[PDB]
RNA sequence: CGAUGUCGGCUCAUCACAUCCUGGGGCUGAAGUAGGUCCCAAGGGUAUGGCUGUUCGCCAUUUAAAGUGGUACGCGAGCUGGGUUUAGAACGUCGUGAGACAGUUCGGUCCCUAUCUGCCGUGGGCGCUGGAGAACUGAGGGGGGCUGCUCCUAGUACGAGAGGACCGGAGUGGACGCAUCACUGGUGUUCGGGUUGUCAUGCCAAUGGCACUGCCCGGUAGCUAAAUGCGGAAGAGAUAAGUGCUGAAAGCAUCUAAGCACGAAACUUGCCCCGAGAUGAGUUCUCCCUGACCCUUUAAGGGUCCUGAAGGAACGUUGAAGACGACGACGUUGAUAGGCCGGGUGUGUAAGCGCAGCGAUGCGUUGAGCUAACCGGUACUAAUGAACCGUGAGGCUUAACCU
RNA sequence: AAUUCCUUGUCGGGUAAGUUCCGACCUGCACGAAUGGCGUAAUGAUGGCCAGGCUGUCUCCACCCGAGACUCAGUGAAAU
RNA sequence: ACACAGGUGGUCAGGUAGAGAAUACCAAGGCGCUUGAGAGAACUCGGGUGAAGGAACUAGGCAAAAUGGUGCCGUAACUUC
């Protein structure tokens, strides 16, 4: 589901066990967060070596929910844990250096397809 | 254009290749017996009066059985005048079945709602309900936003009220042509249609551009 | 709020004009007795179908 | 609209419905006609004609039942000698109906059902 | 004339081998994976069988370990290619939905001795 | 002064235009992408949270617009009680004092079965002119009409140059309206299985009654969005601002005077639905009936008999229809309701038997046993003949033609 | 500050932002010594605040079971 | 004032579960609440079950839901001990 003050862990390094979830945004009434949708999100515990410190407020993706990605065929493909992945505002592409999980290639918005181009077997 | 009355059976999936599985409504068709073919004798126009499949007619009455007898032998389901119009339709050589879908794709569907008994307006209409929370009571989902003060004095459809609705003709323009065959009767379209099974589904090619 | 005019002798009539629950409407007839009966009812004498049932 | 309840609702609780059809149907077998109501009567049906049916099997494995569903105390001692045989051979249509119409001077639409007692 | 339950068979398969609830059954399907044509296969035990018509559906979890992945698959599908069937498993109701809530040695199917 | 309950919020829209987004035309110090910014128009469209009673003001983050306004400065026979607000009381201050502050803080009550207009749905009487059964025209009405971001059309147009766009699309999101149960979860007290307590069954096996359906878990039929599908068209007609031609009054000049064209996201027809009480009540087809007598203070009434069609309804078996009526099936020329005998989904292999076992219990017979809606067969039990309503060719005037 | 005019002060921390929370500032327009001043534990029908646990309060309602409402029949009130 | 759920002091006590005079089921004993038959509607009052998120709701965890037994372990700061 992720919704309004959902508690979650990052894809990306550097980010710690916890973010907040905060406004799904993008249009009129939005409520929710599907599989590569972009979510509004604040920092609480990040690492003081990595690029982003506490109380900013950034744009992310939802990689891990259990609505899963159906896209491709009907099928639901299913995430334990819910999870996201920390993206750039003015330069695209996601920010970390590393990525948690197996994760997933129906991320193909051009914003973000350089997640297929990393370290995952995806 | 003619309608070909197809009725409601059901949903089925077909699959392709690409494990993608394409559920699609089902119709199989019966089609026309023509059973007038009128031409300029009354107001000048032309129209089929087209009778579908069979019926077994057990108790009719002589007011239709005497139209049963020059329409042939066999007595069919419903009517449907179904006027022509000028060089765009024609009642001339064969009658006409599945071969109006050869090219066209989108289609339109009428039939008859089903029956809301007192309908209501927080489910039918989209409005918000009143909350049963910091002790509020005794009006929850009784609808009241009817007026002001004194200003409106009548009323436009833009307000919503409690009443019988449904059992009435409906129509749908939304399906999409997926699988026809000619030797199967059978019309395969994707999106869902209206009311209950078997009831009429009365079928035709869009014609809107 | 109330009521601050009482309804006609009219009105009356307009609201009592439907009034019978049943007319009554005509009979049905037995089959071994020169006797008749409610439509789809036993007689409180017992008379039904020329079958005489439950009498007193 | 009901969704898909078809048995109708007629008065009282569920749970007083279930007991009071469980004392009428297996004290008709032995009073062989009850007055009632028209609405409750046709809905006997339901529970008495299955129980003159529960003689239609023969075993030793079919006398423990009337003990779970339809409980009677005194035809477990006679029904399956009496009407197991020969008339519940025949699965149902054991009971007559019989529209009377007013009972007194009230509104309830009065009834009595029967069980016959000879098939020809 | 008739098309229900009839219709729908001319897209279903000439043979699949049989298995029920608790089964291990290893499931072998083809993926385009945005550039090319491959095998690929799934482990694990049935939770919920499939019964019905066409579409009618089943779901595998991996088990091995008491967690990792879970994933749901249709008997008739085009993509889906072979079941090796690889044990029989003993179970004593319809539904295993309790093994998404089990991850220990609690989480393990005994051999069904068919 | 015989009471139009106090501020904001939620619910709920609706009207305006000095137009916010959409469109139409234009000047730019507009070479192009953006930007600045004025006429013309009301079809479609315009944000949530923090402290705070506060809408607001401030802030955080978002828009194509979060536009400027009206609506008893739109909110109680609609709601909450936080602001406001007494009678308990305190802090600060003032007033000898009793009291006082639209200062401050805790605390402090929220009543209402409808007569009629306004409305929504739904019966019965009357009109449409012989009765009956039904399908078609269409006076007129409503619905549809909006769009962010990116990618392509296009490194093409322009311009040292950097940079970088129209038409028309697609990819991805939304508002709003509209429809489904195939997906998927949930629910599912008419289906199945396990289990705690206690009473009943002599007792035990085993099964009920009650305990939130005692508790626990699956789930058919069906609902449902937490699921899935879908949208603003071409031809023809006609329209402010704007685009105008030929041209006078006023030799020229001019869209106007005489004379005649183009055209907007708007609109009529076209599509989708309603609709002949359209008392202006239209059309056409299918079906039916070919009768008399008595009296009178009668150009009209009251009586009796022959003979009632085609059809409709009651009365039933009830449902895809339902608050009640209405209305969809079926009434033995029958599948309408119930039941039986099965199948299917669902549950999970029972109560027994055999063996093994101290025994709890396991395994085999056994994919057992049980069932409701889903699906099939069946007249097993029930829907009686009739009775009832509905009458005998259907009022008045005119024209022409054949006679 | 329950006391504060500029004041919803100023600044550090706690939030995405905080007319509130904790602490520091002194310039207390008017705290202050029984008219009581400062101070701590168990406790308290105690005002305010931070985090977690647990949750249909909410996202967003959806299905299930009764009583009153509905239908007829019985015996039959009120303001106005 | 009503065949009015209100008020009203003393006296006795049981299976099984339970620490109990709470509470579930029940024995002895008592009783079926002095209008009836149906329909299965919104709506009101009362109940039942609920996915994935979680206080986001709201002035405000109000309200509701979860927990809840016993034995054996394990036990912080603050403190007037």
């Amino acid at each position: 589901m992720i919704q309004e003050q959902t508690m979650l862990n990052v894809a990306d390094n550097s980010g710690a066990r916890r973010v907040m979830c905060i406004k799904v945004l993008g249009g009129s009434h939005r409520r929710y967060a599907g599989v590569g949708d972009i979510i509004k999100i604040t920092i609480k515990e990040a690492i003081p070596r990595g690029k982003v410190k506490k109380g900013d407020v950034l744009k992310a993706v939802v990689v891990r929910t259990k609505k899963g990605v159906r896209r491709p065929d009907g099928s639901v493909i299913r995430f334990d844990g819910n999870a996201c992945v920390l993206l750039n505002n003015n330069s695209e592409q996601p920010i970390g250096t590393r990525i948690f999980g197996p994760v997933t290639r129906e991320l193909r918005s051009e914003k973000f397809m350089k997640i297929i181009s990393l370290a995952p077997e995806v | 254009m003619i309608g070909l009355v197809g009725k409601k059976v059901g949903m089925t999936r077909i699959f392709t290749e690409d494990g993608v599985s394409i559920p699609v409504t089902v119709i199989e068709v019966e089609a026309n017996r023509v059973t007038q073919v009128k031409d300029l004798a009354n107001d000048g126009y032309r129209a089929i009066q087209v009778t579908t499949g069979a019926k077994k007619a057990n108790r009719v009455t002589k007011p239709e059985a005497g139209h049963f007898a020059k329409a042939g032998v066999e007595a069919g389901r419903g009517l449907w005048e179904f006027r022509l119009a000028e060089g765009e339709e024609f009642t001339v050589g064969q009658s006409i079945s599945v071969e109006l879908f050869a090219d066209v794709k989108k289609v339109d569907v009428t039939g008859t709602s089903k029956g809301k008994g007192f309908a209501g307006t927080v489910k039918r209409w989209n409005f918000r309900t009143q909350d049963a929370t910091h002790g509020n009571s005794l009006s929850h989902r009784v609808p009241g936003s009817i007026g002001q003060n004194q200003t409106p004095g009548k009323v436009f459809k833009g307000k919503k009220m409690a009443g019988q609705m449904g059992n009435e003709r409906v129509t749908v323009q939304s399906l999409d042509v997926v699988r026809v065959d000619a030797e199967r009767n059978l019309l395969l379209v994707k999106g869902a249609v209206p009311g209950a099974t078997g009831s009429d589904l009365i079928v035709k090619p869009a014609v809107k551009a | 709020a109330v009521q601050q005019n009482k309804p006609t002798r009219s009105k009356r009539g307009m609201r009592r004009s439907h009034d019978a629950l049943t007319a009554v409407t005509s009979l049905s007839v037995d089959k071994t007795s020169g006797e008749k009966h409610l439509r789809h009812h036993i007689t409180a004498d017992g008379y039904y179908r020329g079958r005489k049932v439950i009498a007193k | 609209m009901r969704h898909r309840k078809s048995g109708r609702q007629l008065n009282r609780n569920s749970s007083h419905r279930q007991a009071m059809f469980r004392n009428m149907a297996g004290s008709l077998v032995r009073h062989e006609i009850i007055k009632t109501t028209l609405p409750k009567a046709k809905e006997l049906r339901r529970v008495v004609e299955p129980l003159i049916t529960l003689a239609k099997t023969d075993s030793v494995a079919n006398r423990r039942l009337a003990f779970a569903r339809t409980r009677d105390n005194e035809i477990v001692a006679k029904l399956f000698n009496e009407l197991g045989p020969r008339f519940a051979s025949r699965a149902g249509g054991y009971t007559r109906i019989l529209k009377c119409g007013f009972r007194a001077g009230d509104n309830a639409p009065m009834a009595y059902i029967e069980l016959v007692d000879r098939s020809e | 004339s008739n098309i229900i339950k009839q219709l729908e068979q001319e897209q279903m398969k000439q043979d699949v081998p049989s298995f029920r609830p608790g089964d291990t059954v290893e499931v072998k399907v083809w993926v385009v994976e945005g550039s090319k044509k491959r095998l690929q296969a799934f482990e694990g035990v049935v939770i919920a069988i499939r019964n019905r018509g066409l579409h009618s559906a089943f779901t595998v979890r991996k088990i091995s370990n008491g967690e990792g992945v879970e994933r749901v698959f249709q008997t008739h599908s085009p993509v889906v290619d072979s079941i090796s069937v690889k044990r029989r498993g003993a179970v004593r109701k319809a539904k295993l939905y309790y093994l998404r809530e089990r991850t220990g040695k609690a989480a393990r199917i005994k051999e069904r001795l068919n």
